């Protein structure tokens, strides 16, 4: 039976997981995204005020890594609930006209944001598109930093390098990653409570987005 | 492309906006009409929207006059002009003729003003099937006309959503110059085989004529007696 | 697409014009009306947009004469020119007859008037809901009229914003044969249960009629007696 | 989209053709009137555009008879059209009736004008507000009328464009009864209340009427009176 | 967008059609009128196209009758059907009431025909404004019309393209009163002061009119003795 | 409750957060990008004037590190602020019709530009897309710098190259990075006056999209 | 206060700006432009009566590196100029409508073909987009030299390469940087030529873009 | 854009259909009409466009009576309907009023009617250019008229393709009260100047008056006397 | 004074400069460019029967190197031939407007295949668009050969490579820029006579995009 499936599929995920989404999102997933940010002023304020040596090289700074696994783990739970929610909008695309496209294009419209915190913002792909990453940072933000780091301490250690420029530019990919978090963390902020707004402002649509009697025809 | 003006055909030859209009009958409640002995007969359907609705009020079998009675299907606004613009077009050949002699002309003058509107630009058809039903001096007469103007005569039909279902049960079951109790219990039996089923039958309007005789609406214990 | 023409019917056969005209309706006051013991009655909102306004000034409650009332709700241009035809067309069928035998013709020919802006080009639909209330030969009569011009006669019913709301609860309280304070509290209760709750309700417009009468506004203070 | 033509409703039933047509009334400059004991009043801004402008010349009063007249704002164009079409539809009802007896008429001949172009296709609205103000049997009346046809009663308002700012002070203000000089007075500090301070109020025209007596236009010293 | 059609409101309620009709006029040549003591004049400059032009042929200063003249800008066969539609409507109101008593109805009548076609589709304003000056049983009136159909009456202007120059010179330097020598010097040294110096005014075409007297063009010798 | 939500949304980044920031970049910013783009003509001026042996290519000049540090404090601001503007329109799109869009394309037409300053601009992402990079230099101004130092560096140090051209293009690094702060600092200025006068001539659209009353619905 | 805010931006960079940036554009920087290519054609006519050998590979030619730095002297004050232009036309667009748009129109015509004499032309960008590079030549045409010039003097110098086709490749990009600075200077001549056409034409509408009496409005 | 219809303006204020029909004009033969001592003449080439047509019929000059003449050039069909309107304009005039007293109203009412089209939709504009020569009791009138209707009077003219050409031709050489012979040899030294050299002028047609005289045709043999 | 500024660009570049560079490219341009298609036919067959040792990479053969330099001489006489076409043409686009542009259009369309002819024709660029290179060989082209061919002798001399496919890459080298000189005479022609039609078809209106007499207004 067909309508058993269809509604074996929209009884799983209701309207009221979304929602409980966004009740997550509006109180707990915004002070956590102020919460990184301000480790990341705070790690980037002790990097801003110190000289390196041979000995940072031999050592990564375990706050760093402590940051960017917090914000990895955020990212995370940020695309599962999209999905969520990306879920509970797409099980009800209704039948396919040409006519009667009100609330389909209120979904596509939606999709189309949720699309855009997915890919753009939370960097979630195994490659950029010919737009690029306009998120300063992605979902694999410890890895870039520790194949960069670890790039630059082959060049210190090694006899190693003499160059200077070398030597601070350890300081500046240290510096520049958390410069990263906190530039990723105001963008998704700002995506976040794009989302929430365009949710609570279209559901009524996004859960039925084809209504009307048929007045005239009896 | 080739769709969206009632006066431009298709590369084959079609008008998708009539077609369209004939797909406005299809969202109607199901109305059947059969011939029998001496006689023909309507069935019809209701939506009952509430239980706040008048029964005894807006009919799906609608009198034309004392010799030729009329259902619908498809836009009720559009219908209802319909049968007033027919019961205005047989008092005007009362008037010239005296009578009715054939109710074939009634049709046709009904098709002629749905056919009128799939042609000149700036009006819509008709999105409405009526069947037409009565005695007159050839004998029982039975019709469909649609958004088209397309007129059949026929022994039996159905209008409406579930009209496959019932002129295919009608392709099974039907025979001409049954009894009338036989015939209404055959039609009776044709718009339950539309259901689906679980979905009951609620009380539905009849009406039939016999050679010599003026309407007869089934009230709804004549009715209820056949559920 | 289908869409922005009244001459073009959809793939489904559909007029979203027309539809459209009827969401035109759903922004206006709500007002209801209903049958009781030998007479009916209208209640009606309104927005009080501000204190500057005049209260004894452009009513929702507006006679056709002395034997037939009207409610409107959606565009109030398109309303006021509507309620001036149909009590011309009240006067024109007294001219003719003498009297208003039938409620129901009076609007026919409002519904006609309607019916024929959703098909010629050129023209749009009124985006106005009528309730057509009074007595005739045959007894109380209790219409609705849309922008299809589609007509339902009914025991009790609303148009406007909260028209489902009071539906829903004359579909669970409405009788029969009320006597007419009982009629009133009824209706009272109902438009009360459409609004959204802290926000409460100010003097609404009552009208009624019994049989043998003629009409009867209620004034402001028989009206505050029910809130 | 639903945009660009008078015959074509948006999906939630609006005509936004005819609401940008009321964005042409809030060009105008500002006018107000009001009603105060046994009379009524006009007051209204001018732009003066230069200083090599007639004074004495086209004026944003205007009478329509010795017993109605009248202010407008929007397209001057159309509102000369408009005012002439009043003055037309005045004597007219003069002819046929020997008097006006209803101010309400007039305006409903002139609001009927303005509706049946916000319908048919081929015309554009009237971007046009008007307020009416005169003596007729039933006392001081006070009239707006706007784009859509939509009449009000009002004790007092304005039109234009400082008319949100004008319809507010009064919102506070106002009081029935008040004896002319007083009312006046009201109204000259209505309008210097949308002003943009700074920005100062030039000599505007006032006219009114008590009942029993005609028409009375103020010259320019009675208003400096008052400033 | 709301731009390619006569029947379109803008989403601030303007008519790009009738201002693009408005721009139209600002591409001829410039004229002028003022009012003098006890009388009116115009002036007007004149584009001479090449030497092979008649000089004593199509002149921007039309008589309408003895007691009405006027002057045009724009389009030219728009202007010429213009000038004729005013002198076939100074006949006809000097048919039904034996003489014209105001200018001012002889320039609505115009002023109505140029706003009929700011209005109904299929048609296209008249790209042309006007100005009229004359003596009426009021005294000197002179006026101005635009495609939209604006009628002023002024002291003094301009119409063409060097307008805004012109009024802003008469804007310093305008006195009432004048003696005729003085204002028409005042209307050489004002159509002057448009011009880009370097090219230098050729013979322009003057009229004018004294209370009691008839009509009186300029000769260009009298022209001359102004240069 | 859905419009406490959104009415919590609203209250937490009103109007005048995101007047504020245009009043910051009115009297502030704008004297910060001169002052950095003086501090960049300077540095140039005294780079043009030299002559660059090995010992240059020993030390990293601490001046241009200086004023890249400065312009990079100067663009992680400007991209701050700039997502607050970009908050305070973005939670306003009203719900999404098929009519009744002006304010909506209002709000869309200053999201572009906010976009173009934050994308094409600040160049705050991980890569350029396919119209490239337009902005001279990017948010990573002295990672670029100490990257492109130390690989010359690491050729002419090493025995070490003797090319001479390598050494002049050590001169031509530090040169060109410092005339990249200059052009970047002027088109910065070009960006940031172009969105405050687009905030300050729509922000009664950018607020309210969409007004109106039903004076025709009773 | 808003409107003291935009007449501030408004008087700070008026018409007579753009318009002196055009007289000196006319006068002046065409005929810079001009010998700039001529020294150009007799650097090239230089390096093409000549045969080099190792020697060559051992020194940096100062006349090549005097022509390039010159070009990108004046491809900066180009830059800067045009930006000047541009923040004069781009601190005056009006209030976003959706109609009334001939004035807005002619400014974003204008400043498309800046945006080409900027991106396409001065080529200022980090990378080049995906259209390419038009320009034969960008603003940092002597990095380009300098690098290209030192990745073959280190296969020359290192054993030594005993590729003759190496040595013949020297010749070849001295020969060929110095035909981009013709081809540059040719194609910068055409822009700036054509910038001054459409700024000359139309500048009344570029700074009024909308005017327009309500005559009709009383 | 503002391209496609004829009541479109430009945001100019230009008529861009009326000028495409101006460009029709421009693929016609070259015409010319001169005045001279007591009298006016046509010269017009023609496009021989082979030995097989008939050289005696349909020509360039056409008469309008015995006292009105014209020439054409354009879409030849359009202008052969255009003659005729003139011929039976001509003989309505005649009807009325017993003579033709000014040729300029004979032109007036063909350009009325060419104006006509250049305004109403549906219509496309008459892409033909005509001059008018003749005899009326002012003198020796000669005028052309033009897609959109402009008039204009003139000493002498060129229609056509070498239009330009033969205007500045006589913009060197043409003088005042010059003998007929003198002033066909003018004419014709314009035409051979406007052609591009080694083409060489065939035969064209010439017609000539003089007051007090009727029309003459000159034959081809006295055309060759002045090859 | 904006007219005379106009009046100067104007008069520096009139249409006899085009035209007299159309009367060139008719005349001595497509006689130049079927010479160097007869010169690089001749070194093909000269190539085509030869067979290669280790001796061929210890010399760059010197008649591919004149055909080389040859066809780089004239695709930049040809490529500022059309750069003074496109100057005259771009000093007269006129007043921008949203009408009268048949001859804007022409001016467009002219503009648009003199793009064609320097773009993608002669190569004129740093790097080729995403379209590609659809020319065979660039503006460039001996800086191509002598990379291309240094690679190889490298590899061929260093003990030396033992692959002989890379002795025949040698040879195929060499047969194959000779080739690419072949084809890229012939498109050039092609391309040279599509301009010098379309220039002597349309030049009137490009010259004069704006005619018309205001013959109804008065």
């Amino acid at each position: 039976k067909r309508a058993a499936l269809i509604q074996n599929l929209r009884d799983s995920y209701t309207e009221t997981s979304s929602f409980a989404v966004i009740e997550e999102w509006a109180a707990g997933t915004l002070q956590e995204i102020e919460g990184i940010a301000k480790a990341a002023a705070e790690a980037h304020g002790v990097i801003r005020n110190s000289t390196y040596g041979r000995a940072q090289a031999e050592k990564s700074p375990e706050q760093l890594l402590g940051v960017l696994q917090r914000y990895q783990d955020l990212c995370h739970n940020v695309y599962c609930q999209a999905e969520t929610i990306r879920t509970v909008i797409a099980i009800r695309i209704p039948e396919h006209k040409e006519e009667d496209n009100l609330g389909v294009a209120v979904q596509h419209a939606v999709l189309k944001i949720i699309d855009e915190l997915e890919i753009k913002t939370l960097g979630s792909g195994e490659k950029s598109g010919s737009g690029g990453a306009p998120t300063p940072i992605g979902m694999y933000a410890l890895r870039e930093y520790l194949s960069a780091r670890s790039t630059v301490e082959d060049k210190l250690l090694g006899g190693g390098s003499q160059s200077p420029s070398l030597l601070l530019e350890l300081r500046q990919i240290d510096a520049d990653f958390m410069l990263k978090v906190e530039l990723a963390t105001t963008h998704l902020s700002t995506m976040v409570r794009a989302v929430i707004n365009a949710y609570l402002l279209n559901w009524k649509k996004l859960i039925q987005p084809r209504t009307g009697t048929d007045h005239m025809f009896s | 492309a080739y769709d969206r003006a009632i006066t431009v055909f298709s590369p084959d030859g079609r008008l998708f906006q009539v077609e369209y209009a004939r797909e406005a009958v299809k969202k109607g409640s199901t109305a059947l009409g059969m011939k029998f002995a001496n006689g023909v007969l309507l069935i019809s359907d209701k939506k009952v929207r509430s239980r706040l609705i008048e029964q005894n009020s807006i009919e799906k079998i609608q009198l034309i006059d004392d010799y030729v009675a009329a259902v619908t299907s498809g836009l009720v606004a559009d219908a209802r002009v319909l049968v007033d613009f027919a019961r205005i077009s047989a008092q005007q050949e009362k008037v010239t003729y005296g009578s009715l002699v054939n109710i074939e002309n009634l049709v046709k003058r009904v098709a002629d003003q749905m056919q009128q509107y799939t042609q000149y630009g700036g009006v819509r058809p008709y999105g409405v099937s009526l069947i037409f039903a009565g005695i007159d001096q050839i004998g029982p007469r039975l019709f469909d006309c649609d958004p088209a103007g397309t007129i059949n005569e026929y022994k039996a039909t159905a209008i409406g959503s579930g009209k496959d279902a019932v002129v295919s049960f009608l392709e099974r079951e039907y025979k001409e110059n049954l009894p009338e109790k036989e015939a209404v219990t055959l039609g009776i039996k044709a718009l339950k085989s539309s259901l689906e089923e679980g979905e009951e039958l609620k009380a539905p309007e009849i009406a039939s004529i016999t050679v010599g005789n003026k309407y007869r609406i089934y009230d709804q214990e004549e009715v209820k007696k056949f559920l």
